RNA sequence: AUCAGAGUGGCGCAGCGGAAGCGUGGUGGGCCCAUAACCCACAGGUCCCAGGAUCGAAACCUGGCUCUGAUACCA
RNA sequence: GGAUGCGAUCAUACCAGCACUAAGGCAUCGGAUCCCGUCAGAACUCCGAAGUUAAGCGUGCUUGGGCGAGAGUAGUACAAGGAUGGGUGACCUCUUGGGAAGUCCUCGUGUUGCAUUCCC
RNA sequence: UCAACGAGAACAGAAAUCUCGUGUGGAACAAAAGGGUAAAAGCUCGUUUGAUUCUGAUUUCCAGUACGAAUACGAACCGUG
RNA sequence: UAGCUGGAGCCCAUUACGAGUUCUAUCAGGUAAAGCCAAUGAUUAGAGGCAUUGGGGACGCAACGUCCUCGACCUAUUCUCAAACUUUAAAUAGGUAGGAUGGCGCGGCUGCUUCGGUGAGCCGUGCCAUGGAAUCGGGUGCUCCAAGUGGGCCAUUUUUG
């Protein structure tokens, strides 16, 4: 409403991508969906039922309540000076789960496998990461050294 | 008639193009794009000059038609009917519109007439003779980039005629025979296609 | 090859009287064919209701049936029998199959039995190899390969060699 | 004297200047609006703990 | 043929359709389970049948593909007794009253639910009575036309005679009065205990001894009339219900042999002519 | 400059999708010594140029044109 | 080395043209009484094994088309931030970062699950 | 399985009806444009009335008001298979 | 009326927790660029064969034939292109996660769920969990009452007439 209705300007939001049209395969509707994980939202153009506003298309959320055939996402959108934490039910076509915290959930027990394995020996270690830093010294073993030069100018 | 090319030389618009949207505009000044002897094959004009633009701007179609027929006349006259292939390579499809009490209301104006949209480096004319004859169309082309708006050079270009190869890349090729000559164009053979399509003496890896 | 799973064989004559017309003469000519199969036509309406040839749209012009088996031969020989077996080596269709047109009483079976105007008719017949059941069934469908196409050369050395 | 006017010139700076804020985040999430089919169970099991 | 814009414009369709096997949008509405059960699939009764087998197969859908856990086939009922006339409404009968007594011998519930002992036509269901409800599956025709007297709803029949929970109604089972709108009972008994091949082998015995001896060989020589056929079922039924349980192709020549032969046409071709 | 109108037989005009006429003119006869007038018959058209939909256009609508008519004010 | 049923990934799996296949299985196939289906037992349905691997299925081949991968195209096109940066302007350079795409060239042509079954 | 195209068939031709082949959709889906679809969302047939009842939720607009529209559940009653 | 603002407070706070920021992981994009030697649309010129006859000459005594002819057509090319064209596809900008609001054991509830302790969730209890990238730092954290404003203008860059 207002100059603008539900599926305006998504000429291009809400198609399929090339050669990628026709049938739904089978896997985005044997995922299932837990009260909590973390799902994006991504329209899929051909199923019209349950479809989300263009809006939250490419976002993510943790799933919140969950019915048969719909996921209720749980995102925020800003708007004025304020997040508002919006539910909406999307069929299950337009939901991938997202491999966000992959790594995170990977390394959680990464670590506390070692702070297990700490525990065992000299009970003392930091299971942090931290960002690639200054690099130490080395030796380099002269090898053949490839002298460039700026190239003269060919006007062709 | 026409409004002063100053109106008309900047790009400042989106390309506005003839389609399902733009309709009623008037058919550009120009119609013939190739002129002198286009028929004559690839191995007969190797020497290539070429009008190249050099300032971002709108060309306009009468300014790209004189500028054929300025340097047809004289290619003509000089060195004969049967030593120059002339090719104007740009094509009037930007559409400029005019708008002719009332103000600015409703300003949106009624198409004008056809320019075409040149860049920095952009191959505007070529002509194409012997180099014996080349000379004539090295003047030629100078004699009529004074219809252009911008700066020009007259660049002789390294290639082979209208084609994609080189001088020295193409007579390599012509000697190795591993070229088809097309007409204006060549086309290079090699190691993709099926055996049985290729000439008994056309095999190569 | 002369594996004999690939003997030629008539799939199916098919007869087609279009009038152009409707009511009580498209009514006969569906008796014209009532009497040659034994099996009811099936009216085949018209379209696009080109007017220079006098038919709206939607309405029955034509009249078809489809005949297969012992009667298809039956009356197919007949056909001929008015051709006096001769076709003209271009009615052989590319694909598989060839047709001729002919004035119904040339045919046996007494003429105004109903009282029915003499209706020339379209004879149609597609042969086949045994095995067209590969691009007709259901379920895995696919075409037949090269080696099981009845083609021209098949065809007519099919119909000039045998079955006469 | 138009009377049409719009722009979003400023809306970034006053959006911004007392924060975006955040809603606090809860231990306990509310369920309205959750399945009813679901919410029922779950009073129930509730009302018979022990 | 068809042409460069064709081939790569061209989006391929499902390996099971390109093949002509699966109804994507059937399969679809079959596995598809609500999202709040989270795991529990839907177990699909899958019967086909070929020409000269009735395949039946409990399964389910998973991401890795569909899991089967009781197969049952028609050329393992020899085994039981029955040897000849495999593929007919009786012999799906009885395959899927093998297949449901293997899924409940598997799942250990038989005892608590036997099914009816013998075989009727009269439409059956079990009663779900006590603590144990009978498992539960959803029939997959596939291609079929699913008509009246369908040996798939033969195959029906017998799973549920065995127990099993499948979801139907008596519209497809053979012997429906379509006019009249109920099945008749002494019908389908006759097609479930192979009164329809029966009365043909009588009808060809009759009037026609030529068709009989081309057309029924194997009943022939295993020497079975056409009079004995009701009590044969019966002892299949009662066996199945007791007892539930090297270089020929080319390998793909390598890049060395094929570029030394590409080389040899080459050569052949250009030296040539 | 915009807003409308009409473009249909040689002429001026009818016309509501199945789709071509009104009056007048043209053609061959008849009455007449002859021409009219009158009597009997006969042929008609690129339905303004290019489209689209539409069982189905000449009409509905849209582009390309020519003539005609309107409203064009406070300074 | 195989097959069937149900498949997940959906062209490396398709398309076109060829050659070929042990056992089993698939298929082709024979019939129309039945249930069933139509103009038509061609299709669909019921019944059945007398033959054929001819098609399908499978596998492989093509200096094949397509597809997928890579190298180059190219630090090019563009582009975030900076200049009391150049030029008459269009634009262009330098400084702190990001960085594409066609043609051209080389390679490859499927992976695999559950259940049953065949090989020699 | 559509548009179309290749070959054929009495009168029949560019175009009437029939048959085979190819046919990634070049057709259709009431209307404007865009998006979507090929054992369908298209064409034909079958049975029909969920175009029903109660009151909420949510989205779109948005002041996170109403309305319009739309979606997903719930408690009934049903249609079709 | 919402926003921006003040005043009145209150609530906690160096444990926490948050950020107009970067980092690591992972989603979404169809703009610049590129493309037509890929679909749509536009569009310049040739080359080669080829039509069951688009129309002609001449040979066709003939055709189920051809050389020229304006050229359809197919094949492989070529110039130029698109805000309401796109296979491909940037940069900047967008979303989410980076633990104490986490997990595992035990034994319980359900009127939901399943063939079924099967799941789903909750409930009680016991254990763990070196604080889970960098940097920074008290907070709109919660609320009340209310002001003025709702004519804008310039600049670098993107951009419509
Ligand atoms: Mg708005
Ligand atoms: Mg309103
Ligand atoms: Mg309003
Ligand atoms: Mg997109
Ligand atoms: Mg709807
Ligand atoms: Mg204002
Ligand atoms: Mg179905
Ligand atoms: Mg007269
Ligand atoms: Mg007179
Ligand atoms: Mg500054
Ligand atoms: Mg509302
Ligand atoms: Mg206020
Ligand atoms: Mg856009
Ligand atoms: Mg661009
Ligand atoms: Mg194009
Ligand atoms: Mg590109
Ligand atoms: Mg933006
Ligand atoms: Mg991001």
């Amino acid at each position: 409403p207002a100059g603008h209705g539900l599926r305006s300007r998504t000429r291009d939001l809400f198609a399929r991508p090339f050669r990628k049209k026709g049938y739904i395969p089978l896997t985005t509707y044997l995922r299932t969906y837990k009260v909590g994980e973390h799902v994006d939202v991504k329209v899929n153009g051909a199923v019209h039922k349950g479809m989300p506003h263009k809006f939250y298309h490419g976002r993510t959320g943790r799933v919140w309540n969950v019915t048969k055939r719909a996921i209720g996402v749980e995102i925020n959108k800003q708007v004025g000076n304020r997040i508002i934490k919006k539910r909406i039910h999307v069929r299950v076509e337009h939901v991938q789960p997202s491999r966000c915290n992959e790594e995170f959930l990977q390394r959680k027990l990464n670590n506390d496998k070692l702070k297990a394995e700490a525990k065992v020996r000299g009970e003392v270690i930091s299971t942090k990461r931290q960002p690639a830093g200054p690099k130490p010294g080395f030796m380099v073993e002269g090898t053949t050294i490839e002298t460039v030069t700026p190239i003269p100018y060919d006007v062709v | 008639g026409r409004r002063p090319a100053r109106c008309y030389r900047q790009i400042k618009n989106k390309p506005y193009p003839k389609s399902r949207y733009c309709r009623g505009v008037p058919d550009p000044k120009i119609r013939i794009y190739d002129v002198g002897m286009k028929k004559k094959g690839v191995d007969e004009f190797p020497s290539c000059v070429h009008l190249v633009s050099w300032e971002k701007e709108n060309v306009s179609s009468e300014a790209l038609e004189a500028a054929r027929i300025a340097c047809n006349k004289y290619m003509t006259k000089n060195a004969g009917k049967d030593a120059f292939h002339l090719r104007v390579r740009v094509h009037p499809y930007h559409v400029l519109r005019i708008n002719k009490q009332t103000g600015m209301r409703g300003a949106f104006g009624k198409p004008l007439g056809t320019c075409a949209r040149v860049d920095i480096g952009q191959v505007l004319l070529s002509v194409r003779c012997k180099e014996s004859n080349a000379v004539h169309a090295d003047e030629a082309l100078r004699r009529a980039k004074f219809k252009f708006p911008g700066r020009q050079k007259i660049i002789r270009s390294r290639k082979w005629g209208f084609t994609k190869f080189n001088r020295a890349d193409y007579i390599k090729y012509k000697s190795e025979g591993r070229i088809v000559p097309d007409g204006v164009n060549a086309k290079l053979l090699g190691v993709h296609g099926p055996i049985a399509k290729r000439a008994p003496g056309q095999a190569i890896l | 090859q002369l594996n004999p799973m690939r003997e030629i064989k008539v799939q199916k004559l098919v007869l087609n009287i279009s009038v152009g017309e409707s009511g009580d003469r498209l009514t006969r000519a569906a008796k014209v064919l009532e009497q040659l199969s034994g099996q009811s036509p099936v009216f085949s309406k018209a379209r696009y209701t080109v007017r220079s040839f006098g038919i709206r749209r939607n309405e029955k012009i034509a009249c078809y049936v489809t005949i297969r088996g012992e009667k298809a031969m039956q009356l197919l020989e007949s056909g001929l029998k008015v051709k006096e077996y001769e076709l003209l080596r271009r009615n052989f269709s590319d694909t598989g199959c060839f047709g001729f047109g002919i004035q119904e009483h040339i045919d046996l079976g007494m003429k105004y039995d109903p009282s029915t105007g003499i209706y020339g008719m379209d004879f149609f017949v597609v042969l086949e190899r045994a095995g067209y059941r590969v691009s007709r069934r259901r379920r895995c469908k696919a075409r037949v390969g090269i080696h099981q196409r009845v083609t021209k050369e098949d065809a007519m050395k099919w119909f000039q060699v045998k079955y006469e | 004297a138009k009377s049409k006017n719009h722009t979003a010139h400023n809306q970034s700076y006053k959006a911004h200047r007392n924060g975006i804020k955040k809603p606090k985040r809860q231990r306990q999430a509310s369920t309205k609006g959750m399945d009813p089919k679901f919410l029922r169970n779950l009073r129930y099991s509730r009302k018979h703990n022990v | 043929q068809k042409t460069r814009a064709y081939s790569k414009r061209f989006q391929v369709k499902f390996k099971r359709r390109r093949q002509g096997k699966t109804d994507y949008r059937a399969r679809l509405r079959l596995t598809n389970q609500d999202k709040n059960k989270y795991n529990t699939p839907k177990y699909r009764f899958v019967v086909r049948f070929t020409n000269k087998d009735v395949t039946a197969q409990i399964v389910y859908a998973t991401i890795a593909g569909d899991i089967v856990m009781a197969a049952a086939y028609s050329h393992e009922l020899p085994r039981y007794g029955l040897e000849v006339g495999l593929t007919n409404y009786a012999a799906a009968y009885c395959t899927g009253l093998l297949l449901a007594r293997r899924v409940l011998k598997c799942r250990d519930l038989d005892q608590e639910y036997e099914g009816n002992v013998e075989a009727t036509g009269e439409d059956f269901s079990v009663e779900p009575a006590d603590e144990r409800r009978p498992f539960r599956a959803l029939l997959d025709v596939g291609l079929i036309r699913t008509t009246t007297g369908n040996r798939v709803f033969g195959a029906l029949k017998g799973a549920l005679d065995g127990g099993l929970d499948i979801p139907h109604s008596d519209k497809r089972f053979a012997g429906f009065k379509k006019d009249e709108k109920q099945l008749d009972a002494e019908i389908h008994r006759k097609y479930i205990y192979g009164g329809h091949v029966a009365d043909y082998m009588k009808s060809l015995a009759d009037e026609e001894p030529e068709k009989y001896q081309s057309h029924f060989s194997e009943y022939i020589k295993k020497g079975i009339e056409a009079d004995n056929m009701e009590a044969l079922y019966k002892k299949v039924h009662a066996a199945i219900r007791a007892d539930p349980t090297k270089r020929y192709n080319p390998k793909k020549l390598t890049y060395e042999q094929r570029k030394a032969s590409l080389v040899e046409r080459l050569n052949a071709l250009n030296s040539s002519a």
